[PDB]
């Protein structure tokens, strides 16, 4: 890539560090190999080391051996720097992919839990069924829910894999409640897992709001999972050190986990979280497949889905067909029968069908451009629109559309309204952008919106006070002594004691906290999409920039229209939405030989 | 002609005592710094001294 | 024993201060110079050093750019701008800054103006706005009552066939790259600005300087 | 008016509220008209703007200070000088990160201020202590560890960044596991300084002469610095001093070489020389020194700093002058410069003169001596004018009687009362008028009787960390007040000899190694390869007697080991549930180990671990072995008496939350352990028991001068500050309430 | 400023004059840092071999050579008829024991600037040159205002007074002197002095009237002492004020 | 221990986001609170709101006029001199609390930022070394006490 031309420092000085008195081949090899986990990729393959660099042949006439060394597997192994997995050092070469140690260590013990761990917990079948007929009403079709519910129960490493819109909290509550109701007497310990802790904080008002309308039992209401952790508060990270208190010795004393949002996690944090569970602990894991990357170098939701398009096994079929009493498809060949056995594909989402653009315009994202421009273009399905942006009268454009966006927003503010109905219309309608500075970005359309509405008569704001009434403010760092958490939206206004900011608590209530009580504030015109992750909105509005950057590929376009409920406006150029559906973020990983064999 | 007074010369003092160290106990073999650690643990014993 | 602070009945001091104007308020072109104070002090620096009558040496204004430490590509065209601007004249008749001498010219006069008056602004603008054309919209600003010294450092005092005129430098010129500059955005200029005070201020100087040096004085 | 104070902060304060008082005196009195001339302007000027800034609203008069010049960039030129002496620096850890102290050198290299804070710990953490290369090191006539230097630390971060510390050393070097993810990108902009850190240092050692040095400042300068909104100006004086420099080097037409040191020193004293400001201001009143204005005719007229030494400044003659050994009438001297501006700061007065001094040192008390310029004043002042009192006593004692009416002794300390009775001093501070009047309240008491309800579900780690530290768990728990320490600074050598954390925590690894039988030898190369160990044979023998020490401690600890796992503990005691695990649940009972001495905070924890281990099942022992042969032994009990015992720890942790249990563990434990008799189960009364009881409370209370006692530390002294006898008994009636199962059980 | 108005009436009276001095401080504390090492074989700077020849990174060297150019700053400032002998070659008689390192130092140094390119001209021989071409000009040159205020006795340093009365020839000069006493209290040079400073009287600028410069005029004499200092009847005017009797004087 | 108080105190002045320091800084001896004042302090959030606000007015004066006239206005807001002096024993602390204020305000004077003297208190706790100006002076003069 451009990104992977422009060599980072790191990469130079760990390449100049490793190799060091070596030859330039394996100083090429470690920089390579450090730019490659610097950008996300887990594993560098020996072709393209081997074909896209114009320094090939020039180390071939620097090594000087018997054998001439003319291949790269025994160019490296020559070298102290890089072993077969025996002696400590920090490359590693064994499926003809050089790793580093670190990468290597997770990798393998990514596949040990996917591979070996995940057996086959045997339960009575007809009680399974009698739960599931009881707990979920529909039996009359095929239902994803019910086979996704019955393969989570049936086997203890299960992944579920499924888009926003879905009803996967409901699945995951119909899970946990014919969870308790299947083992009765054995106690069950279950605990819930959030990379973040706004997530965390969703999850427990949803699974509250969900687990409360399903009849229970004085000791089933008893076994309620009380509360959602963050990934390192479940861990026990410090800021300090990297030592967990349930590194290696003790395991966490859990019955069931289930670790919402799985598209986040990265390699060292999911490997940290294997070596955590216990040998009797059952696990499972929820996100989408299409999602966006993880923060960190690593990808393993999307290299755990990959092979959910093959399906199931022969036997895995008719167990399914047992257990849900219905039709059950089977898929032809068989790779990894585990891994295939614990994957599940939900495609029928309820909060939206086929007659809404949002769903096809989804489906049509993971496919070619050409279909998601016939999405967008026959009659728009009175959902989408597409605003073209390439000069000043579109952005004036697109401010003017941004008005009415933010129309009822601005009626209820100007009306000195209770701050709760300022909230709930506040986060109906969003922008989202992909950088930070410049004109396209968040920095550069928020001070244009403050600008715009120094311009109409729409927002009072004093250019010294920097706490005028109206502003949306954003936390950047977690506060649990203030129950606030990172990505959470607070209104500032005047209640009548001063200007404070509210914010809308997941337990339903407002809390009005001091401007000079906030860690961290942030004007939060336009979002992120990376950091508006979890979150749902009403309106979404995309704002892509004109230049090309690896920030916009697929994965961001399909996270913007996930990200709006029912209306989603676009404000990008064809070429550029043509481009970033083609240029897939892929991040090669030994994941996909290791689970091969 | 122009010079700066320094109050206290403890540090370096510490610092040429940790540099005689250096370039004293450290290419001693085993034989000679077990008598020289059974003297003194290390440089401040020996500034101490 | 009993005790008690004393407490303070008349004010230590009045609002007085020292104060000035500012304290009540193709690849090388100039519209491609860098905006700034510093490139408008080390421009104000260069005027104020260079002799109007002698012509510009090149080598001069590469040395300047030297000691300044500006870049050497635009000494060519620093040059040949200089002479443009000196050879346009800014007068009424028509008359250059050539024409000039060296005993006619006052750089950078200095002077302090009395008063004893507490300025209020209410009162001054009022009869600023009675006379000042361009005082049409610009809202007044706010200051304290100043009683006491007014600073000014006027760039340029000349006189030429017995009649004084006065000359003063503005540099920042950051919004302008087009031919755009005519009266009317120099006007707009100036109301933002608000140099109407200082020039005010600058007429009132001049005024009390050549009624206190020159006798039968007439404005 | 000739004033005598005791501190110059107390001599402004005096000075502010008599000026104050000489505007209230005189209502046609302008603040125009008043000027301090201080003769100490650097040493007085911080608490001239101290004592005038905070001054309320309706005190406040306005005030200009005159000194000298402070820098445009302070920290930016000394980070220059520090970059112009790179070659004769050490590369000390703490020397490089002042030098990231500077933002922009922080942001030239893109390192931000939380990357500065992650910075911090990276380095105090992985070893790095001095120099930048091996080269460094045998540049300096030292021998090449290879170890603890820049290139270490470097390797074994970027080994981090690579490896797991788990896996082992690959070059002698133990990789750094914190730096792993993108935040070790930051070590590669540390890298990236270091580099630039080993350019400058071989290019600024060799001589060059002066046609040479021209492009070196501004490449220095665009190499470690980055142009910011603020340090324009710095680097705008650095390049034109520099310049300076060179032309009046190269005006002389210089041939030889140059050395590097000269001209640091020249760019140090050019850029020290700002010229202490002499502008005068009309609208606030002047402070400012002696020569600026010294026939100005002001009213008020104040002289600070009129004591013996300072004022007048005598300066030393270079030696080698001839104008010094012949004098003529137009010949510039120092003292008869500040003589004459005495006389001449005395005619200028015209209303009141205000003289003040330091008369009496803050120290301790001492006389000071006043100038002999004020001397002479005095004694003309004495021998020329008398007071109507005594119109015919004498002529010494008249002198003496008008010098001490003249002079005001003033006092010490401002919240004094002879400050604030009525008659001719009487001060003007409000806020120091209830401090003298002395009617306020008093600190009360810490301890209050809180309202707490015991919740149903106590957990044991709870339990484990209120008798842990019961006066911490009060703070930390209750209130939530936990008093944070800040961390130690970087040691500026490598490690001789192992003492504090990092000697037992090599101990703790070290036992953890030989109850598995592990090889030590392996576990030494990788402490080694850390350089948490000495360098050579000392960390060899080191590690030989820590073996031996630990090798003892394994003999008897599996001796009468069993492999046993963790086990779930739930309890129901006077209705509170206590959910918990326990770890290495043997059969034979309790087995722990920790390489520490014999104390009682570790047969407390061992004894409530026993009480939750013996009231669910588990007949068997408690054993814990600490160093030189200390053991804790606990029998097994039955379920009534742990049952028992658990209420009383429940009740002492429920009266802990409401008011602080004053159970000290260390001292309670000695002055309890002084006062048991384990043959007779009975506590001894005689007075030779008392007075030795005392004397281990107050040897384990108040350590030795080597040994940190139990008294020195930041949670006790906040409830007392002298350790009174009654709470003392307080003390030793809780220790014997609570801490008596602990010796009465004890094998 | 004093030394500022002289340059620019250095610069006005006389044409043709570099706006720098050749002889700068940094610059002599170059130049001597050149001539040094080559005068260390002479048997005059025996001082400094045994000072320079020991130990030397040119740390000392250049030390010396700045406190050499300070004090021939000094000179050029304070003591021109000094530099003026030196440069002929001839020693003051009456000096100190450092004095024969100074004067070839100083001709070393005028040869030096004189051998290259910088001009020949400093301070002292400006300031001569100034006094001899303000004394034999008859008409007055051009550049030069009608009347200089002196406010203060700072306001001039006592050396400047020659060139001074040579500029109060062609220039109304006012210096207001701010002296404590009314009478006359400095000193005195020689009894043929006494007479001539007793025929000198002030008059009043309002109200016309002569007053004497002493309180009584027949015992002027009895004031002054043999040796040439007046018995001042206030002591503080006596011990500190020296500077104002130099000046006054 | 009363620059320990002092340093926790421009901690909380100068970081008042974060509650833990300054309830760190609240709960100390200066001060001078009991545990029901701490717990009412942190069981009423607009007693807190009150106390961030006024310790953000106390960071604004730090950052406009200084380092003593903040001290001095803590100590004149909070009164805590009189309770000092009314307290036995607590004029060799107010003593000692001046005299920090005086060696903080000359070491500010000189630095232009305002954690860099934080920084510079913390490096001189972490430096006991003995300088002439940094001793304990005298408590009290003109009461009479036993010289040893």
């Amino acid at each position: 890539a451009v990104e992977h031309k422009q060599l980072r420092p790191l990469d130079v000085q760990f390449a100049l560090t490793v190799a060091g008195d070596e030859h330039p081949a394996v100083t090429l090899a470690a920089a390579l190999l450090s730019h490659d986990a610097g950008e996300g990729h887990v594993c560098l393959p020996l072709s393209r080391l081997e074909n896209n660099e114009a320094s090939h042949p020039l180390l071939a006439t620097c090594v000087s051996e018997i054998g001439e060394l003319q291949n790269w597997e025994e160019c490296l192994l020559a070298s102290q720097a890089v072993s077969r997995g025996d002696e400590p050092t920090p490359m590693i070469l064994c499926g003809d992919r050089l790793y580093l140690n670190r990468m290597w260590c997770n990798e393998r013990t990514v596949a040990r839990f996917f591979n070996e761990v995940n057996h086959a917990i045997e339960v009575d079948e007809a009680l399974l069924a009698q739960t599931l007929d009881k707990l979920f009403p529909v039996s009359d079709e095929i239902n994803w829910q019910k086979v996704a519910a019955a393969v989570a129960l049936t086997r203890r490493i299960s992944v579920i894999s499924g888009g926003p819109g879905t009803g996967k909290t409901t699945t995951v509550a119909k899970l946990l409640a014919a969870l308790i109701q299947m083992a009765d007497g054995e106690r069950c310990r279950i605990r819930l897992a959030a990379p973040t802790g706004k997530a965390a904080a969703r999850l427990t008002e949803s699974l509250g709001k969900a687990l409360r309308q399903l009849p229970l039992t004085d000791e089933q209401k008893k076994r309620i999972p009380e509360d959602a952790s963050t990934l390192h508060r479940l861990l026990g990270a410090q800021p300090g050190s990297q030592r967990l208190r349930h590194h290696a010795g003790n395991p966490l004393h859990l019955d069931v986990l289930v670790v919402d949002e799985a598209s986040m996690i990265d390699l060292p944090m999911m490997s940290r979280l294997i070596d955590a569970l216990p040998d009797h602990a059952r696990v499972i894991f929820l996100g989408d497949r299409d999602q966006l990357a993880s923060v960190e170098a690593g990808a393993v939701l999307g290299d755990i889905c990959a092979y959910a398009n093959a399906g199931f096994t022969a036997e895995r079929a008719r167990q399914l067909s047992r257990l849900t009493g219905t039709h059950v498809p089977a898929g032809t060949g068989t790779e990894a029968a585990s891994l295939r056995d614990s994957l599940c594909l939900l495609q029928k989402s309820y909060r939206f069908g086929s007659d809404s653009g949002i769903g096809q315009l989804a489906a049509a994202i993971n496919r070619g451009d050409k279909t998601a421009v016939k999405t967008v273009f026959q009659q728009d399905f009175t959902d989408i629109e597409k605003r073209l942006l390439q000069s000043g009268e579109d952005y004036i454009a697109m401010l003017e559309e941004a008005l009415a966006g933010y129309g009822r927003y601005l009626d209820l503010l100007q009306a000195r309204a209770e701050p709760d109905l300022i909230i709930q219309a506040f986060n109906e309608y969003q922008l989202l952008c992909a950088l930070r500075e410049g004109p396209f970005g968040v920095a550069g359309l928020n001070e244009r919106i403050e600008q715009f509405m120094q311009q109409k008569r729409k927002i009072h704001r004093h250019p010294h006070s920097r706490w005028y009434e109206g502003r949306p403010v954003m936390i950047a760092r977690n506060d649990s002594a203030l129950g606030l958490f990172n990505g959470d939206i607070g209104i500032a206004l005047d209640r009548g004691q001063g200007t404070r900011v509210w914010f809308a608590m997941p337990d339903g209530n407002i809390k009005s906290v001091q401007p000079s009580r906030l860690p961290e504030h942030e004007t939060t015109w336009a979002m992120t999409v990376h950091k508006s992750q979890g979150s749902e909105f009403d309106h979404a509005a995309l704002i892509l920039p004109s230049q090309r950057t690896p920030v916009v590929t697929r994965e961001l376009v399909y996270t913007a229209v996930t990200r709006a409920r029912r209306r989603l406006s676009l404000y990008a150029d064809e070429r550029i939405l043509s481009a970033a559906i083609a240029t897939r973020t892929e991040r090669r990983s030994g994941l996909a030989a290791l689970f091969s064999s | 002609f122009e010079q700066q007074l320094i109050e206290d010369e403890s540090l370096l003092r510490y610092q040429a005592c940790a540099d005689f160290w250096r370039r004293h106990c450290y290419p001693l073999p085993r034989e000679i710094a077990q008598v020289v650690f059974e003297t003194w643990k290390g440089p401040q014993a020996l500034l101490r001294d | 024993a009993e005790l008690n602070a004393k407490t303070l009945q008349r004010l230590p001091g009045d609002n007085w201060r020292v104060t000035s104007y500012s304290g009540l308020q193709p690849t090388l072109t100039p519209h491609q110079f860098p905006r700034g104070a510093s490139p408008g002090t080390f421009l104000h620096s260069l005027f104020e050093d260079l002799d109007f009558t002698q012509p510009v040496d090149p080598n001069w204004v590469r040395e300047k750019l030297e000691l300044g430490g500006f870049e050497s590509q635009w000494e060519p065209v620093l040059t040949e701008w200089i002479t443009a601007v000196l050879q346009a004249p800014l007068n009424e008749t028509g008359v250059s800054l050539s024409q000039l001498s060296a005993r006619n010219k006052q750089v950078e006069m200095e002077f302090y103006l009395p008063i004893s008056e507490p300025l209020i602004a209410s009162q001054l603008d009022t009869l600023i706005r009675q006379f000042d054309p361009l005082s049409a919209g610009c809202p007044p600003l706010e200051f304290m009552q100043v009683r006491g010294m007014l600073k000014g450092f006027i760039d340029l005092v000349f006189r030429h066939e017995g009649r004084y005129y006065l000359l003063a430098y503005k540099s920042n010129w950051l919004g302008e790259d087009s031919s755009a500059y005519t009266q009317q955005a120099m006007a707009a200029a100036m109301q933002a600005h608000r140099y109407d005070l200082q020039y005010q201020l600058y007429t009132l100087a001049l005024h009390r300087y050549l009624r206190h040096r020159i006798a039968d004085y007439d404005y | 008016t000739f004033h005598v104070c005791h501190s110059p902060q107390r001599e402004v304060e005096v000075l502010h509220d008599r000026l104050l008082a000489m505007l209230e005196e005189d209502p046609t009195l302008t603040p125009r008209d008043i000027i301090v001339m201080v003769a100490d302007i650097d040493s007085y000027s911080p608490f001239i703007q101290a004592v005038f800034g905070s001054a309320p609203a309706d005190r406040y008069l306005p005030y200009a200070i005159s000194d000298r010049r402070a820098r445009q960039s302070h920290p930016v030129l000394e980070a220059f000088i520090s970059l112009l002496s790179l070659p004769d620096s050490r590369f000390v850890s703490e020397d490089v990160l002042a030098l990231l102290d500077v933002p922009v050198l922080a942001a030239r290299f893109d390192i931000t201020e939380e990357g500065l804070r992650y910075l911090r710990q990276w380095v105090n953490e992985s070893g790095i202590r001095w120099g930048i290369d091996d080269d460094n090191v045998r540049e300096l006539e030292l021998p090449a560890t290879g170890q603890h230097t820049w290139r270490f630390g470097l390797t074994r971060m970027l080994l981090g960044y690579a490896m797991e510390s788990a896996q082992g050393e690959w070059q002698s070097v133990l990789p750094y596991d914190e730096s792993s993810g993108l935040i070790a990108e930051l070590v590669g902009h540390l890298a990236s300084l270091l580099m630039q850190l080993n350019i400058w240092r071989r290019g600024l050692a060799q001589e060059r002469p002066l046609e040479e040095w021209l492009p070196v400042c501004r490449d220095m300068l665009n190499a470690f610095f980055l142009p910011d909104a603020e340090t324009e100006a710095a680097m705008t004086l650095i390049e034109q001093q520099w310049q300076a420099i060179i032309a009046e080097g190269l005006g002389a037409q210089y041939g030889d070489a140059v050395p590097l040191s000269l001209l640091r020193d020249e760019l140090a004293q050019r850029l020290d020389q700002e010229r202490i400001s002499q502008r005068f201001l009309a609208g606030p009143v002047n402070i400012c020194t002696l020569m600026p204005m010294r026939s100005i005719p002001f009213k008020v007229v104040c002289l600070l700093g009129m004591n013996d030494g300072v004022y007048p400044r005598q300066l030393a003659p270079l030696g080698f002058d001839l104008m010094s050994q012949k004098p003529k009438r137009g010949d510039r001297s120092r003292r008869d410069d500040d003589r004459y501006l005495f006389l001449e700061a005395l005619i200028s007065a015209q209303q009141k003169l205000y003289i003040s001094y330091i008369g009496r040192s803050i120290q301790d008390n001492s006389e000071r001596f006043p100038s002999v310029l004020v001397q002479e004043l005095i004694d003309y002042i004495g021998q020329s004018h008398y007071l109507p009192g005594d119109e015919a006593l004498n002529c010494d004692e008249s002198e003496a009687r008008v010098k001490a009416h003249l002079t005001c002794l003033h006092t010490r300390m401002p919240f004094d009362p002879q400050n604030y009775q009525p008659g001719e001093r009487q001060s003007y501070a409000r806020e120091w008028l209830p401090a003298a009047s002395q009617a306020g309240k008093a600190h009360s008491e810490f301890v209050q009787p809180l309202p707490f309800t015991l919740p149903e579900t106590v957990p044991l780690e709870t339990l484990q960390r209120f008798w842990a530290h019961p006066v911490r768990a009060f703070f930390q728990m209750r209130l939530q007040v936990n008093f944070r320490t800040e961390d130690s600074e970087i040691p500026d050598t490598e490690p001789f000899i192992l003492e504090g954390l990092s000697r037992y925590q090599i101990n703790q690894q070290l036992l953890n190694a030989l109850v598995e039988q592990d090889d030590a030898e392996r576990l030494f190369r990788r402490f080694r390869a850390a350089g948490d160990l000495p360098y050579g044979a000392f960390g060899e023998i080191f590690w030989e007697t820590q073996c031996q020490e630990m090798q003892q401690l394994a003999d008897r600890v599996i001796a009468c080991r069993q492999p046993g796992q963790s086990m779930e503990i739930d309890l129901a005691c006077n209705g509170v549930q206590i959910t918990g695990w326990l770890p290495q649940v043997q059969p034979d009972g309790l087995l722990r180990w920790r390489p520490s001495l014999l104390s009682v905070a570790q047969g407390m924890q061992l004894w409530l671990e026993h009480l939750v281990y013996c009231a669910s099942g588990g007949n068997g022992e408690s054993r814990l072995f600490l160093r030189k042969d200390g053991e804790w032994r606990f029998p097994p009990l039955a379920a009534e008496q742990a049952l028992h015992y658990l209420s009383q720890l429940i009740e002492g942790y429920r009266e802990g939350m409401s008011a602080p249990l004053l159970v000290l563990p260390e001292s309670g434990g000695a002055w309890l352990k002084t006062c048991y008799d384990a043959q007779n189960d009975a506590m001894l009364d005689d007075d030779s028991t008392l007075q030795k009881a005392r004397t281990k409370f107050l040897q384990a209370y108040e350590g030795n001068m080597m040994v940190r006692g139990e008294g020195d530390d930041i949670w006790y002294q906040r409830l007392w500050r002298q350790l009174t006898p009654e709470t003392m008994e307080a003390i030793v009636e809780q220790s014997q309430r609570f801490l008596l199962p602990l010796f009465r059980f004890n094998q | 400023l004093p030394a500022s108005f002289i340059w620019d009436m250095f610069v006005r009276v006389l044409p043709e004059i570099p706006k720098e001095s050749a002889f700068n401080k940094q610059s002599m504390s170059w130049k001597l840092m050149t001539l040094l090492p080559q005068l260390l074989e002479r048997e005059d700077f025996t001082l400094l071999r045994h000072y320079l020849t020991d130990d030397s990174d040119k740390r000392k060297l250049f030390q010396l050579s700045s406190k050499a150019a300070d004090l021939f700053d000094q000179y050029l400032v304070y003591r021109p008829d000094w530099l003026a002998q030196w440069e002929t070659g001839h020693l003051v008689e009456g000096l100190g024991e450092a004095q024969a390192w100074q004067a070839p130092l100083w001709k070393a140094l005028v040869e030096y600037t004189h051998q290259l390119g910088q001009p020949r001209w400093h301070r002292a021989n400006l300031y001569q040159r100034f006094i001899e071409t303000l004394e034999s000009a008859t008409t007055c040159p051009p550049g030069l205002p009608s009347r200089v205020f002196i406010c203060g006795i700072s306001a001039l340093p006592p050396v400047y007074l020659q060139a001074l009365q040579a500029l109060g020839k062609h220039i109304e000069i006012h210096l207001l002197f701010t002296n404590p006493c009314r009478y006359y209290w400095g000193d005195i040079k020689d009894p043929a002095y006494l007479a001539k400073l007793l025929t000198r009287q002030r008059r009043h600028s309002f109200e016309d009237r002569e007053l004497p410069l002493f309180r009584d005029s027949e015992n002027a004499g009895q004031l002054f002492n043999s040796d040439g200092e007046q018995d001042v009847g206030n002591p503080l005017l006596a011990s500190w004020g020296k500077l104002g009797r130099d000046y006054i004087y | 221990l009363e620059a320990q108080e002092m340093l926790w105190l421009l901690q909380a002045v100068m970081t008042p986001e974060r509650e833990n320091t300054l309830r760190s800084a609240l709960a100390t001896s200066m001060m001078g609170l009991n545990a029901l004042d701490i717990e009412t302090l942190n069981n009423d959030e607009h007693a807190w709101d009150v106390v961030v606000e006024e310790f953000d007015g106390y960071r604004q004066i730090w950052r406009k006029r200084g380092v003593m006239p903040m001290l001095r206005a803590l100590m004149s807001a909070r009164n805590i001199a009189e309770n000092l002096l009314a307290t036995a024993g607590g004029e060799r602390r107010l003593t000692d609390i001046l005299h920090i204020s005086e060696l903080l305000q000359e070491a500010g004077t000189q630095l232009e930022s305002e954690h860099a003297l934080v920084r510079w208190l913390s490096q001189h706790i972490l430096e006991p070394d003995s300088n002439a100006s940094s001793q304990q002076m005298r408590l009290e003069s003109d009461k009479h006490l036993v010289q040893i």
